[PDB]
């Protein structure tokens, strides 16, 4: 439930599994 | 509910349960002071934050309504700590919770260069065959034999007390170099203590490096002094990257005035072997700055910081406070 | 007289020293059938390594022999009984790499627990780590020593070296040894159990280093390998011939054995392309040098060359002080 | 300018030191009341043992007084704060006893558990003992050392020496101490506890060495002796105003203390035939020298001169190495 | 059922709860070979001993149904191994029950010489008042300083090992002598080994004794030996009194060229102060024989010696014994 | 329950309590 301010929603870490939802 | 937020992290699921009812976690997950949310920057009463982001005087006026900054590990030279209590913020830390882990890793690096192990099984990787007892001996050249040799160490702390206790097991002779101590300390370990750094380095043949990064140290392993080792001598480094000249080091190694390296901490990170100084330099063991995790530590060491945050919301700064650095220059 | 190595081709130490009272020579030899005729008779003593293996059919062979010494410790490859028959002495150094054979098992030790050659294999790949995430990804599966249980097989010269080096990280020592007497451990402050699979079931670390006689082959089989704890690690230096390599390989697969440090093979010269070990994960191998050192070769080389002129300038087994088939010599 | 020893007669380390700066000069006093009139008005520098104590009203009998220099570790018997008030430093020699310190308490420690010098006293006395049964019985009470829990108050330069001897003999260590930071235990492996009253449950032999300040006199009083196990040990080598020798009588009478082994004593010189101890069983006690060494003396002898040559020739208190009340200090 | 006798014994509370459905047991209480009962020399098929008596071989033709001897301890050098061989007699001891009482003991008698405690507080309890420093340096006058020193061991065995462990974390610098002994049994421990005796006592501080008493070693340290020794040496004996010739080692006292002697076992015992040629020597602390005492350690070789005589009674001799010591010499 | 076969009763060995049995 923790707050997602992640401003710069940039992709340089690739850390984990694979994201498959629709 | 004041808000709690991690500067640079996207993994909460420890410090949650214990901040869900005293406070509002939130992250960023930045990498650098110019990723920061304006929210953060107006309605932040405490921090948490790792090693991979560094904070100035000018990074700490941006904040409007900060009172504490908690640092996950026990280092914390990428905070100015004096210009922090100036302003009327208060710095911790987590001072022991590794302090095994990384005697155990350095004692790793140690016998990888004495008994060469990592080598031989990257040679095997590569392909290369050995059948006979000669060529054995030329694909293991090098190893020697580690009693009767002369141990190095340059600042006796937590680390280095723990290094020191494991090292006479194999045979080792001790010496170590630290102008911050009391008179006596030798004696009740039964070690050998010298005044200057020059003399350490004369005598050595096996250097680590367990001090702190203040600015009276930095670059402390020069171009001049890399000159005053001995004739085919070890370093190992697992303390901070800022300790190290790597441009004198890389023309070491080449010259083969110093036989091996082992280094887990770097001038510049992350590490690669295409880069930098170090891009060709024979006889090197790198490791990616982890000479601090496990199971165990990693848990221990998370929880003790979200404990910190709550009691000096519910208490009084710095009564309150367990583990404070910058004391004497709060006001 | 004359005087043969039979895998070799360097005899820089040696010669100095039988120079004034014999004929030294060499064979390079890679199998009992490359012998020089010559050598098999006009040849009075005999110096080998462990990369060639003798049978009573090969001992019958030479007319002449009296003598031969093995520049090593270990003897399992050469038929003892049979050669006493004939009237031939055998003999070794019997301590010669006891330090630098315990610091290598240190050193296996130590990798398993804290990775660290797994991550400089994965720097020297191209793999980039940059946040803590990553990190805790890259090198997962690390634990804390102190606490741990670590159980030995053979309490000898090397297996009493590791002992002592190992309690000072924090670890919990237990051994197996059905040939000692009583109060060994009282002495050294360790706690000895009585039968094999005891040892199995309370560890979490286990080190071989007996030696390989007839009654101990391939004592790592298929039945005793399920009686290990669920991820546990195992770490062999003595001999290739006391693990079953295809069992373990099926155990590593499924899980059942966190990783595995190997020094020696039951097949030589070892390779990753070849054999049952091919295609296995958490995996470390060195190409049988668990001994060398700089000051180690030249004591080991030295020793055997002056227990040859002992023999010829004196009695056998009178003069000799290291011989290991004196009961069956007739 | 005149130095001045207060306690003493021996000057022959001194004197070939400060010869060509200062006038050296012995008083041989047991009080303060025995000082010369001379001294107390032309005296820059004072040397002293442990057998006199100094307070504010003995200070202000000094006119000229500048440093006080201890030959030894402690300064309980100085009072620090009011000298500093009077602009006058106090120095000590930290470290150069702790080896034979740490050495005496294992003594005293090993004597209690493998009785050693009771059964020395017993042959003089004139005891015959033939038979086992009667062996059985003059040295009835020995125990086995491994898997007992040792306690030890106060982790400072002596404790530290003292865990580490401890381990060898298969001792377990805990250890209370509540001025000191966090992770002190982890770097030497030993376990740490929070409360006094902890220590005391869990403790089979209690060892005393902190210090003697303004918080701790009479540590071990009337309510604390009975808190501790049934049947255990106690040893001080620190201090005797740490211990109430009034309620430790009682508790040797009655048998809930095996024994005790003392160096220091609440009244000074001690004799067997006065005081709370006349007749109380299982005591060993030792006239407080367990400091004392052929090198040692020598050491801190030479040790202190040279401090004191320092203030003269150099400035108060930059150039000091060991001062105790800089903060004080005005 | 047959007879078990204790040969020098009263208390038997231990051994009677084991072998009674087995046997009957008996004691006799004696001090030499001429008070053994007329039953006993007929009827007895096993018995227990201690060290207070010595069996001949004339003694032993004297039983007409002895088949076995259990020894209640480590040493065996009082009854004739060889003899009892021929008439078909087994011999057992118990080998390891008081390894580490014996060591602890080793070690209290060196602490006692260098950091004199046993002489203080005797001279306390004579009267004497000391007040003053000057007064303390002279009656402890002759303290050393244990680290630096060299200690020599004669005999490296069960109590000779451990003995080696304890006194490293003190500082020594530890040699020894054992002519018995394979090679590289030093590298494992880390030690140094000399190859004659002469050598060990030219290069040693203090010298301990932990061999066996065989017939080769009989009065080992004679007056040739003593006079090899360093100027102001120690020496602590706790194996066996017959490896010291006390006549010599008097002489050697009172002149001065040895500081002090330790001594738990002695050519005559009982020991007595007022009686032998040591009845006035300076320097000299003894025991009387308790070396091994323990409250643990006593129950425990009790038990272990009853129920060696139940397999043998019970079983094929010597198939089913675990410690038999002539089994060579028996026929 | 041991059988006292002390021939030779001597009393060489003071070694307990007092026996004060009538
Ligand atoms: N994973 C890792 O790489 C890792 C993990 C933990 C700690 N560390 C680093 O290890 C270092 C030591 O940690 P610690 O817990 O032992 O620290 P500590 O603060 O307990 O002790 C540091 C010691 O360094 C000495 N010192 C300071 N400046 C010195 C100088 N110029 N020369 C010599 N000695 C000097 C101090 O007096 C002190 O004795 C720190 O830099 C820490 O950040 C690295
Ligand atoms: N570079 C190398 O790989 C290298 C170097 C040296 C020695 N080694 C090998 O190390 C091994 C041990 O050498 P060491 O000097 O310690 O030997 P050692 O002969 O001194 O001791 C061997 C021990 O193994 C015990 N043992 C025998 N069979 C056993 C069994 N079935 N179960 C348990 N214990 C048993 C023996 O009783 C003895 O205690 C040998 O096999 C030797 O060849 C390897
Ligand atoms: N011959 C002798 O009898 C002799 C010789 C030397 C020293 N000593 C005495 O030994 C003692 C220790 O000397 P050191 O060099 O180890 O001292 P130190 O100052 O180096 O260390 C003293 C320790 O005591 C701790 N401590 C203080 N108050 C405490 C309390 N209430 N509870 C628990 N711990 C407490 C301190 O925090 C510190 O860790 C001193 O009292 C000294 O005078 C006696
Ligand atoms: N309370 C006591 O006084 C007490 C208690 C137990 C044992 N002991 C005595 O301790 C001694 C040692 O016991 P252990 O268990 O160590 O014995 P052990 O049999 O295990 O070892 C004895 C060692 O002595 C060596 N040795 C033999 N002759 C020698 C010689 N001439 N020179 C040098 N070394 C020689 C042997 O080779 C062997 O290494 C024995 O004599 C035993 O009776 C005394």
């Amino acid at each position: 439930e923790a707050l997602d301010l992640s401003m710069k929603s940039v992709p340089w870490l690739k850390a984990g599994a694979l994201d498959l939802s629709v | 509910r004041p808000l709690v937020a991690l500067l640079d992290g996207r993994d909460c699921t420890v410090e949650m349960p214990i901040l869900k009812d005293v406070a509002t976690v939130a992250f960023c997950d930045a990498q650098s002071t110019q990723e920061i949310h304006e929210k953060v920057l107006n309605e932040a009463v405490g921090a948490l934050m790792y090693h991979t982001i560094t904070l100035t005087r000018e990074d700490l006026e941006k904040f409007k309504a900060l009172r504490i900054i908690v640092r996950i590990g026990s280092g914390f030279d990428n905070i100015d700590i004096k210009s922090a209590g100036d302003l009327g913020i208060a710095v911790c830390n987590v001072p022991a919770a590794s302090v095994e882990e990384t005697a155990d890793s350095t004692l790793c690096h140690i016998l990888n260069l004495y008994r060469r192990a990592t080598w031989l099984h990257q040679a095997l990787r590569e392909g290369t065959r050995v059948q006979s007892v000669e060529q054995i001996r030329e694909v293991a050249s090098g190893a020697a034999r580690i009693r009767g040799e002369t141990l190095g160490i340059i600042g006796l702390g937590r680390v280095g007390q723990a290094v020191a206790l494991r090292a006479k097991a194999f045979g080792f002779n001790v010496l170590f170099y630290d102008p911050y101590l009391s008179d006596g300390v030798e004696r009740a370990l039964g070690l050998q203590r010298v005044s200057t750094l020059q003399d350490l380095l004369f005598h050595s043949d096996c250097v680590t490096l367990h001090c702190g990064l203040n600015e009276h140290n930095h670059h402390l392993i020069n171009d001049f002094t890399v000159k005053q080792m001995r004739q085919g001598a070890f370093l190992v480094n697992t303390a901070r990257g800022g300790l190290v000249d790597e441009k004198a080091l890389a023309q070491a190694l080449k010259e083969g005035r110093i036989r091996g390296a082992a280094l887990d901490v770097h001038e510049s990170e992350p590490f690669s072997f295409s880069q930098g100084p170090l891009k060709d330099a024979p006889n090197l063991i790198c490791t990616p700055h982890a000479a601090w995790y496990s199971e165990q530590a990693s848990i221990e060491m998370r929880e003790e910081a979200a404990r910190e945050i709550r009691r000096a919301i519910t208490g009084r700064i710095p009564d309150s406070l367990k583990n404070c650095v910058n004391k004497d220059h709060l006001t």
